[PDB]
């Protein structure tokens, strides 16, 4: 897997390169804005049973005919595996968040994901549709102004937002 | 490829678990000690070309048999002149790689995987860029921890050659 | 036991290797961040007699059948109001090793594992520690960086208890 | 394994106990003394080959019995199998520093050592000898004036020829 | 899934078997039974909606905080009433089940697996079905050997939700 | 592997539906005709190693390029494996007997099986055939009015005749 | 060794699980069945003697040669008149067993395990015991369930002889 | 593993016997005793989780030094085992009664237990008192006149406590 | 299939190696073998026909009643007759086989494997093949080291038989 | 896999024939060039290293964007590889050189091959090239005159040859 | 230890067979060709400290840096020189092994093994060994099949010297 | 494991040293007494049917109480074990033969298996009984004058009696 300097660096070798003064300067920006990762990453780590299951509930009530008899999400081993994947889903795009890079979020989890669920009979869409909940939710929740040194996260929550959404697009 | 960052998401993922302080102040360390090695990565970038020519002369002059015997394994041509300071350059840019990447992984996966196997199979001796290494490590003209950072990769290629 | 230096060492020996940069960072990071958690551990151990307390009555009063029903998993009777109070020492005591460990290592080991088992066996609900924790966190008093040391291992515990 | 910080964590646990002010303010002197620890493990780490080589040919200069034909270090096999128990050896003697504490040590590297030399016919006297031989050579190499920030050392060496000491009482 | 028929078909399987007396008296015995099990399966299907509003009754009488305390966790609201009455009416239907399929099979499958997770997800109390569930036991109706095939899977819940 | 009791509840479950009156009377003669269905999976059980051999010998009789030099039942390990088979399949027919219900067969037995013929150039007509004998046999064994108490079998009969004819249609 | 209770723990153990009704039932239709299998198991064991002597010569009355032909392997001197009617009071003693343990178990254990080896290497003819067998469920004088019960194991002895 | 069936064959196949007509008679008694014990078996079972937990709530409260820190059953993992253990005894006892011989509990339970739990400094003596407490709940709950067909279990009872007993001398 | 020559190869490949002297030996002792394999390999293909018809009639006379018994097992029947000869010819071929390879593998591969199988299914007497084996050995009329080779093939299908 | 001998018996007994007088011939005169097969086994065994290396050298020389940075034979792991693979196939080649027949090298060399080739971005082509190298440098050194018992060994060069060109044609 | 003999064996007992001709007849091979090999061994042990001298010399000649450059690994000194004949004799007399064992099992147990690892720690160059032991296959004086022995164990070093 | 020629070279190797025109001269003797010893292992091989079941039926025509019901040769599974110890020894036996040393029956073979006999309850004295049996036919199939080229083997006799006397040994 590689991260944001990895990146970087593979990317020059390949052209058997050294780095330029442009790259330098791009790198040391990333290392400049490094707090701001870490809180994020923080923040949504130390709420991940809230953003999942409150994310699910909303799931539910708006599609119920997910846990009504005979669906997908209905019996508590299936519930427990969907949530497990929700799980699953947010811990990787937190990873993606840490290394600055989603190649361990592409690699690790959503490769063959889609081609899964449609094996299983999972609504793939059903599936991006929580997926933008844990968006919404772990966005505000690293974004939340209260308790922190302010200053502007707004690059990196679209950095973050990017995660979210390419998860959700592998399996809708 | 092995990074500060890449060993923390590889400890957490393989546990299935979520990334822990005990994760992230790695991290952090790694974000802190970037300074001494961007520093380290930009000097010797910006003086490559005379690292490498320096590097070669060195290694010619202890080893001066290099410059005289026949063979293709030898800098007794300019070709193989030629090879041998691509490949000092070689070093030079893994160095350069892993003091940006925070870790061994470039030069582990582009350089040292295979080294043994490649110098045991064109005949270059290990002791020849060892030389150039320890060159390279004379004249860098870092001092600090921006030194401390350039030293301990090529040291590392050093003992990985040893 | 799960600290930073532990799981650098863990990672070096799992591949048969000498450590590096890309280890040593880690801690660095670890030694760097301990002036946070110290802060932190001290001034919980310091004010815990106050925070426990605090966070025992916290519970009695969201769930105030607690203090009522009767069984011996309620705090309804003298001994299980000191069994109750005796498990937030535990949870907050674990706190302080964690921020004095560095990681979750002391949580992991002396109260996360088998916690679903004992709390599922003496029908105890994850619910009500989770409202002493809150409250701890709430009131520990600590700002900065200190306090997100000591709100990492408490939503650690949250999290380990949801 | 257990490091000086989970070793005070683990006795502490055992009484039921807070920390004291007392272990806090030994904890602090660690951190306060971090930064040589690392300039230790850095350099004994980063000289490694030649620590063992010089060790071995040494050794080998000194106990010629070893390398003659029908000893134990003789053949590239039995060569190769006493260098690597030597980097070995230093090796978890390096993990032993930065942690410090011997349980990786101990635990991982030195328990059934001396049972399993005596098995093999291995003369456990003249691994001690090694390691005391790598010993001296990685304390003048860590402890080197040259090239570093000044300052005193040796509680932090004399902790380190410990770890050496300790390793070849094991085997001796 | 696990029915006297299919474990025996299984243990067969297992060892590469054509089936034997061995196999074939386990299955004579669930074909007995399944008297009693259809007696009491029938039993339960008749009245089982005076039994699972008996049994939801039952849990909010002996924990009243439960038609109180906010949350969707509880039963505060009619739409928290009307997903414990589903859940109650769930676990008898799954009594039924494996009372029809001679074995726990279908409540292992439905529901038992998976069950701890949801119920600390959902923060939900185990201590809540259980007393639904003893209520059933304790008013079925059912009597002699109809009566242990009920309880019988009815415990296995209970000791599933300890 | 579901079994007929089983097949009912499942269905019932993705309806979300308690048994139906109607339903639990199906079951009750299911139970009532059991004696009837443990009698044929041990009289064909009983007579395994006949039918197989038997059915074989018929196989070999009329088509003789089987066993021809150049053949599938062509050497002992060919001919062992192609009454290995013969077996294996007796043997998930008498599961499905037991069972009342195929799933066993057709999971644990039947899928991937024309493919692994077709791969290994195994004329699945012939297989088919064998299956034809083996039913024959089964079936006139399972019924004989000899050494039981009298009544009725027919439908069951018809029940055994179709997990034969089943097997045969998915190689054949 | 395999037995219908044996089977029902095994399958228990297996999971890591106590036993229930999936279980119970099994061993319940073993308790049932036991009336018609000690019927049988009495039965033969009582007129051993002159099934087995009848079983010998059946079996010679067969194969003529076997009390011709030279050879230990044969019947055709006192002694191996005696092995082979030993033989065949081992296998119906085996099925006295099975009848008894209401499984094949001791039938597998004693005698099955082991027995093509035993055959090939001594050049003793399954068809020889086949011939034993068929005349032992001939005339062993059971009727109804006993028979059944009978002719099920001794029809297992004749499957492993083919 | 054994059987009270296959213990009587065992015995007979040593010495090359056909069963007596005492062995028989026997033998008859212990499947007439039947019923009595899958009540038992099916008592024990439906109620293991609360003889588990109130015979080790019991244990705690006589042997408080268990849970103190330092202790053996301080810390959840320390107790989940604890507990485990506890199930684990109780299932293997139950095992037993149906069997209606130990050597699945000794075989599979009891053997190397000992030695096991003094390597770990658990202590045996401890170990019988919960396996004491949990006979005692067992057989109250087997023996319960309520909701029963009534007649004499007495036999069973003391047979049963004889497991427990052998359990408890075994690790004491 | 094994051979001098696939056993050769297949030790050097199992190790990732290239054949050394260690395996070109034993290759050299199969070409030199060769020519006395060969002579026997012909002599046995030559007099086939009498060989395969002077065996049948040697185990006729020595199992007479395989020509007298009922059954399609016994050569009873023309069509008996016409699969024993068959068989025999089988064996023969595959001893001719095994000297041209130089090696058990054919017979292995084509006769061996599922041998008891086969046997103990059909009703086929072992003792029956032995016999005829025997006679091919008695009068191959091979002498000196030809004979040493086709006894070698002929013994071993004797063991596979025993 | 099968060797020139066993290919003949295999065809033989698809039949159900014995050996022709024929057959015997040929396989007479395979046995009579056996010490030419085993001179050429030997020969470019003994010198496998510098027809690897040779060959290798002469390749980059050839196509140098191998070698490039961003190519395939770049880097010290992809190289060693690419070696390695060189290796692999002469040894291969070897096997069936001894063998007499190729099933060695289809079976367990060439077959998924090309299409192991084609998912790493590994030219074909390329390694057609080098395979034609080391066959005619293979060739010259198991052909050359010195040091050896004169005759004519021009069949078996062919043959070799052949082996060469099969790999060569499994790549392209 | 590999030999032919060794080889056969574990091939035999890979699969728990016995022997058969198809191992035999490469024990044979060998046999027959340790005639070769034994003339190849003698005259190499006789001859060994000329060809010892020789090679050494012949090393010294193409890398006369090994005679002048300080250090250990060199033979710029008594000692250096004395170790380097040393080795060179270690090489001569595992050929002699080789040829005596009929394999290259003493090769690769005493000297293969480790020898990449001794090699670079030490810094002795590959190219130095094949030096010595390309002049010990020029001078060894042996023709015939006695020369092909002793070339093949050569060749086999210096192939696991590349 | 090692051979006759194997295991001079590793004593010459403990020495350093060269071999002696004595060893040479021995070595040669052995090779020149090849042809004798293929004939012996030969002989032994083809006739290892008979060998082993002619010394078992003598074993318990002499020791009955082995295979009464309670014996150790009692039961077709315990006969089994028993004939495929008999096989596996004189397996390794011929294995010794042909190497002309023990190295693979002590190690392979012999080492541990007086333990195990004892642990099993296996009467090592009839094993080597057994075991004497197996060695009186092996050397009379072996050194029987008909059908080979004369000549003496006694020599070689005395080394193939010495290796079934050392597993007799080895068990007794
Ligand atoms: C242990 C492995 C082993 C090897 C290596 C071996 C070689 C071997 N090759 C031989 C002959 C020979 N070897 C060759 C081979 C060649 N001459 C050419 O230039 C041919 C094209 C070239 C093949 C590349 C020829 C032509 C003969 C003489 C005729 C013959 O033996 O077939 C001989 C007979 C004695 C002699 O002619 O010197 C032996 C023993 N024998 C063995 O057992």
């Amino acid at each position: 897997m590689l991260d944001a300097f990895a990146k970087v660096v593979a990317q020059a070798d390949a052209r058997g390169e050294f780095l330029t003064n442009a790259q330098f300067d791009a790198l040391s920006n990333l290392v400049k804005e490094g707090n701001k990762r870490l809180d994020a990453v923080n923040r949504i780590t130390s709420n991940a049973s809230t953003i999942v299951a409150n994310a699910a509930r909303a799931l539910f009530a708006e599609q119920p005919q997910l846990i009504q008899p005979g669906g997908n999400a209905y019996t508590n081993r299936r519930m427990a595996a969907c949530l497990r994947d929700m799980e699953i889903i947010l811990r990787y795009v937190t990873y993606a968040i840490l290394a600055g890079d989603s190649s361990v979020l592409d690699d690790r989890c959503l490769n063959g994901l889609r081609e899964t669920y449609q094996a299983l009979g999972t609504p793939g869409s059903s599936v991006a549709v929580a997926i933008q909940k844990m968006k919404d939710a772990a966005i505000a929740i690293a974004n939340d102004p209260n308790g922190i040194t302010p200053g502007d996260c707004s690059a990196l929550m679209s950095e973050i937002a990017g995660y979210f959404d390419r998860a959700a697009a592998a399996v809708a | 490829m092995k990074t500060p960052i890449t060993e923390a998401i590889a400890a957490a993922d393989t546990q299935g678990r979520f990334l822990s302080n005990t994760e992230l102040q790695a991290v952090d360390g790694r974000f802190k000690r970037a300074v001494a090695s961007m520093e380290a990565a930009r000097a010797l970038t910006n003086n490559a070309q005379s690292l490498i020519d320096g590097a070669a002369q060195a290694v010619y002059q202890k080893f001066p048999y290099t410059t005289t015997m026949q063979g293709s394994q030898y800098a007794s041509t300019p070709e193989g002149k030629a090879k041998c300071a691509r490949d000092i350059g070689y070093y030079l840019r893994m160095v350069t790689y892993c003091l940006v990447a925070g870790g061994t992984g470039p030069m582990d996966e582009y350089l040292i995987a295979g080294l043994s196997e490649i110098n045991s199979t064109f005949d270059l001796s290990p002791s020849w860029y060892i030389e150039a290494l320890k060159y390279i490590k004379a004249n860098h003209g870092l001092t600090g921890q921006a030194a401390v950072e350039a030293n301990a990769y090529i040291d590392y290629a050093i003992n990985a050659l040893s």
